[PDB]
C-alpha cells in the first residue's frame, strides 16, 4: 500500500528537458541567445507523462530536486582523438522576479544574489534542490482564471506559481576547437502534497499552455 | 434535504435564484462559474465591485419539476478551477467565453467536459445524481477552494456548477421539456 | 482502470452499481448473472441462471449493486505466451411502462474498488496518448 | 560449517553476460538493435556453473545485485592513441511487463518509471540490486506446466518469475571516431532461500529452455 | 500402514485406484502427474474443470500382489515440478507427452530420470522402498507443494509420482507378471 | 413479504426463475407440478436424477409486474395431488400431458380446475390473491405433502402450483400483456 502513495506515485526523476548547443568560438553574433548557453523556464506540463501524471491534481506543493548530466562530443574529428578537455559549466537559477541572462558574458551570471553551481563534465551530475517557490500555498495545475487585471491577460496562466528560469553556460572562455555538449536535466519532486483529484485526461495534448482537445 | 458536503468540508441565505432553464431531449448541459454567476446581482454583486477582495463558501441547490411520466438523469457536479478549452484550435478561451455571467453557459462536449478529460470520471468531484424517477433535487456545499487565503472575484472563478443529462430526457412525446432552477447562496460572503 | 494501467501487478475486488434511468411507472425484471474467471461466459436466460445471478426487478428498486469477489489479476494470464470474468444481463421479462411515457428506458451502470484493492511495480501509462511535440513548447523555454 | 550453507554456496557473483558492441556513426541502420546499445533478459540459465548450482533446488528466493564493468579498446589505430575520452553510459532495469527500447534514440530511454543508471567508463562498475521481482512468493527453478492456457504453451516456461530486462545504451551522442566497449555483467544473488533440493545435473546440457539431455 | 510424510509436513477418502500397471522383467518404470491423473475421474474431476482453481495435498498409495517366490525392488518416488525432458532433439516435450492423464507414462530412461539427472541421488525426493521379500505396499503423504497460494490445475502438474524397478522382477521361468495398485486419495480438494 | 403457511406448517435459496408467462385479457391460467417442474434444472435435478429417492419441501413466489392502470385478479393456489382429468373421453390422461416440466400446462376448464370440482371452492387449498390494484406478488411456504414418509419424484407429483385469473386483465386498449413470474425455491432437497 506504501507503493502507491502520492508521494511515491509522484516523486519520480524524470528528463524534463534535454538541450545541446554548440560553442565554438562565437565571437561574432552567430546563434543569438544559442552562442554558448541555454536557458530553461522551470515547468511541469512539458512531458505528456508528467502532465498527465500532475494534472490529476488541482493543487499541488512540492520541491523539485534538479540533476544535470552532461555529455561532450564531437563529430567533426578535425584531429585526433585527444580526448575531451574538461569543461566548467554554470548552471544559475534565476527565481521570478529576477532578470535573466540574455548573452554568455553578460553580466547577470555573476550577479551574486542568483544561486549558482559550477561543476565539471568529468564530475559527477550536479544536484540541486529548489524549494517551494511560490507566493501561495500550492501550485495550480488548472487556473480558471486570467492573469492580469486588464481583459487581455491569458486563460489558465496563473502570475503566482512560476517556479523560475534555468540557465547553463560554459565557463571557460572559447577554446580553439569547437564542442557540441548535451545538457540533461531531471526532476524530481520531493515532499509532495497533493488536493482535489481531477478525471484524467483522455485526449491527446494540442498545446502546452492550454487545456484544448483534438475531437 | 439531504445536502452534500463538498469534501467532508463544512464552512447569506439570499439564495439569488437564476433564470429557469428549459430541459430538452437534445440538451447537452450548463455550467455556471461561481464567483461570476453572482458578481452581477444583489449585495453580492455590490460588495464584489466595491472591494477588491472576497473570500466565502457557496450553497447550491438545484431542483427539477417534472411529473411521474417524464424520465432522464442529471449529473449536477461542482468542477474545482475548472479550466475550460478549445475544440479544434490552440487559442486559449476567451474572457468573453469564459465569463458568462449569471447566465451561465452549455457543455460543446459533455462526453469530454470542454476540458480534454472524461465525464464518466466526473464523480471524483462533488457531485450528485439527479434521477427523476426517485429525486428532482440536489443540493451541494461548497468550501472555499482556493490556494491562496484571499483571491479576486473578478479575474478568477474558483468553482464551476456543472449540470449534465447523462440519460436523455424521454417521454411519449417527441418533444420534452422541463424547466430546471438554480439557486445559489454565498455563505459568509466578502 | 486509468489508475491501474499506471501499474503493473492489480489484485483485489471490483464493486458495480447499476442505476435504472426510466419512468416512475416502468416496470419490469432483469437478471444480472457473475461468471467466474474459469468459465465461459453464459448466451441464454436460463444458462446463466444456473450460475451466481440476481433477479432485478427495476420496477419495485431503482438501483442494484453487485461485488466482483476477489480476483488477482497478475497470476490470470497476464500475457503469460482475456477470460478474466464476465458480468451479462438478460432479460427476464418485458418492459412494461404506461402509454404517456417513453417507449425505452436506459440503464446506467458504476464501478468502484474496494478497499482490499492492491497495485504494484509502477510503470508508464500507455494511454496517455503517446509522446507527441505540443505547440508553444520551444517558445516556452527559448 | 558456515561456509557450507545455502547463502554461502550460492552468493557468489558470476559473469552472467557479456557482450561488446560498437557505436561508430551509427545513423545508418547497420546492425539493427545493435547499433549503439544492447539488451540482455535477466536470466540465470545461460552459464553451464550457475545453472548447475541453482539446478540443485527447486524453488529459489533471492535478491540479484548486478555490478557492470566496461572497457573501450580501438583495434584501428587510425591516429595517435590520443588516450580514450569518458563515456557516459546508461543502464536501465526494465521489469516484465513494461517496454523495452528497440534503438538507441528511442523515447523508452526517457521513460521515467524504468529504473536507470548512468555512468562513466572512468568511474567504479556501477551496482545495482534487483528486488525479488515475482508474482509468487519464489522463483520457480523447474516448472511442469504450461505457460499459456492455448495448448500451444511452451513446456517449462512460467510466465511468472521472468525478473526483467537489461539495456544498456551510450549516451554520448557518437563521436567522430568510433569505438568498441565491452560491457561485463556481474550477478550476484542476495538473501537466498532454498526449498526442495533435486537430483545434480550429470548430462550435458542441450538447450537454454529444456531439460533435453544427450544420451 | 507406516506412511511417508513428504518434508516432514502433514496437511476426500476416495481414494481412486487407477488400472494396475504390470509389473514384467523389461519393465523401465511408471509415472503418473498427479494434478492430471485425476483430472478426468470422480468428484475431484468434475470439481477440477468446473472451476478455474485449485489448492489440496495427496495421498499414495501403492501394492504389488507377488509371492514368496518372487524378487524385485521398486523405487517408489514423488518428484515434486518434475520438468521431463526429450532424448535426441532440443525442442520442448509436448502437451500429448507430458499431460497423459489417468493412464500415465514410461520411463524411456529410468537411469537419469528423463530430466538428465541421475537416479541413484533420487532419493533426496520424498521416496519409499518396495523390496518384495520384505514389504510389498508403500505410503507416500504429499503437501501442497507449490510457490503460488493458488494453482490452476489443467495446466500445472505440482507432483509426479514414479515407480521404477531398481532391481528387475524374476523367478525361475524367464516370463513373470506382477500387478501393482496405484491409489490416490486427494485430501481437502478444492 | 407477508408469505403463506400452508396448513399452518413450517418445514437451498436457489430460487429457480421459471420463464415469465404473459398474463393476456384472454387467459385461463397456468400450472405447474412443483416436483416435475424442477426435475430436470439445477442441483435439483442432478440430484434428483442421481438418486431413486426425494423428500423436501418448497418455497413459492410468484410476481406480476403492472402499472397502476392495470386491472385483473389472480388466485395463487397450491393443490396437493391435483389428479387431472380429460374433458369429453373416458380415458386417463396421460404422461405427456400430465408431465409438462418446468414448461408447465394450461389449464382447459379453470371454472371446474381440470378435475371436475369447483374453481369457487379452490380456497380450501393454501392459497394467495392477487389484486393489481393492492398487490402484485404472493407467497405460499409448502409443507412435505405426502402419504409415505418417502417419494420417488420421478413419477409422483406432491404439489400444483396454479395460478388462475379470477377477474381477467384489463386496460382501456383492448389488448394487454402483463408478465408473471414465477420462482421455486426447494428447502432441505434430497
Amino acid at each position: 500500500v506504501s507503493e502507491t502513495l502520492v508521494e511515491n506515485f509522484l516523486s519520480r526523476a524524470a528528463l524534463v528537458s534535454k538541450r545541446s548547443f554548440e560553442y565554438k568560438n562565437h565571437t561574432s553574433s552567430e546563434a543569438r541567445t544559442d552562442k554558448n548557453f541555454y536557458k530553461w523556464t522551470i515547468n511541469t506540463k512539458s512531458f505528456v507523462q508528467l502532465r498527465r501524471k500532475l494534472e490529476l491534481f488541482t493543487y499541488l506543493r512540492f520541491d523539485a530536486e534538479i540533476t544535470i548530466l552532461t555529455t561532450v562530443a564531437v563529430g567533426s574529428n578535425n584531429s585526433t582523438y585527444m580526448g575531451l578537455p574538461d569543461l566548467t559549466l554554470q548552471a544559475m537559477f534565476v527565481p521570478t522576479g529576477a532578470l535573466t541572462p540574455e548573452k554568455q558574458d553578460s553580466f547577470h551570471w555573476q550577479s551574486g544574489s542568483n544561486a549558482s553551481v559550477f561543476f565539471k563534465v568529468s564530475d559527477p551530475p550536479a544536484r540541486m534542490t529548489i524549494p517551494f517557490m511560490c507566493i501561495n500555498s500550492a501550485y495550480s495545475v488548472f487556473y480558471d482564471g486570467f492573469a492580469g487585471f486588464e481583459k487581455n491577460g491569458l486563460y489558465g496562466i496563473n502570475p503566482a506559481d512560476t517556479i523560475g528560469n534555468l540557465c547553463v553556460r560554459i565557463v571557460n572562455e572559447h577554446q580553439p576547437i569547437g564542442f557540441t555538449v548535451t545538457v540533461r536535466v531531471y526532476m524530481k519532486p520531493k515532499h509532495i502534497k497533493a488536493w482535489a483529484p481531477r478525471p484524467p485526461r483522455t485526449l491527446p495534448y494540442m498545446s502546452i499552455a492550454n487545456a484544448n482537445y483534438k475531437g | 434535504a439531504n445536502y452534500c458536503c463538498a469534501y467532508g468540508e463544512w464552512p447569506t441565505d439570499r439564495f439569488y435564484t437564476l433564470k429557469s432553464v428549459k430541459w430538452e431531449t437534445e440538451s447537452t448541459g450548463w455550467w455556471w462559474k461561481l464567483p461570476d454567476a453572482l458578481n452581477n446581482i444583489g449585495m453580492f454583486g455590490q460588495n464584489v465591485q466595491h472591494h477588491y477582495l472576497y473570500r466565502s463558501g457557496f450553497l447550491i441547490h438545484v431542483q427539477c419539476n417534472a411529473t411521474k411520466f417524464h424520465q432522464g438523469a442529471l449529473l449536477v457536479v461542482a468542477i474545482p478551477e475548472h479550466q475550460r478549452g478549445a475544440h479544434n484550435t490552440t487559442t486559449s478561451p476567451g474572457f468573453d467565453d469564459i465569463m458568462k455571467g449569471e447566465e451561465g453557459g452549455t457543455f460543446n462536449h459533455p462526453y469530454v467536459l470542454d476540458d480534454g478529460t472524461s465525464l464518466a470520471c466526473a464523480t471524483i468531484f462533488p457531485h450528485q445524481w439527479i434521477n427523476l424517477r426517485t429525486n428532482n433535487s440536489a443540493t451541494i456545499v461548497l468550501p472555499w477552494m482556493n490556494a491562496a487565503p484571499m483571491d479576486f472575484p473578478l479575474r478568477h472563478n474558483q468553482w464551476t456548477l456543472a449540470i449534465i443529462p447523462v440519460v436523455p430526457l424521454g417521454t411519449r412525446t417527441v418533444s420534452s421539456m422541463v424547466p430546471i432552477t438554480v439557486s445559489i447562496a454565498p455563505m459568509c460572503c466578502e | 482502470g486509468n489508475i491501474s494501467r499506471y501499474y503493473t501487478h492489480w489484485s483485489g475486488s471490483l464493486e458495480m452499481t447499476f442505476m435504472f434511468c426510466g419512468s416512475f411507472m416502468a416496470t419490469g425484471k432483469l437478471i444480472l448473472c457473475y461468471t467466474p474467471p474459469g468459465g465461459s461466459c453464459p448466451t441464454t436466460r436460463e444458462t446463466a441462471m444456473l450460475g451466481t445471478h440476481i433477479v432485478w426487478d427495476f420496477g419495485l428498486q431503482s438501483s442494484v449493486t453487485l461485488v466482483i469477489p476477489w480476483i488477482s489479476g497478475s497470476h490470470y494470464r497476464m500475457f503469460n505466451n482475456a477470460n478474466v470474468g464476465y458480468v451479462t444481463c438478460f432479460m427476464q421479462t418485458n418492459l412494461i411502462v404506461p402509454s404517456e411515457s417513453s417507449n425505452t428506458c436506459s440503464l446506467i451502470g458504476f464501478v468502484a474498488a474496494k478497499d482490499d484493492f492492491s497495485l504494484r511495480l509502477m510503470r508508464d501509462s500507455p494511454d496517455i496518448g503517446q509522446l507527441e511535440h505540443l505547440h508553444e513548447a520551444e517558445a516556452a523555454y527559448q
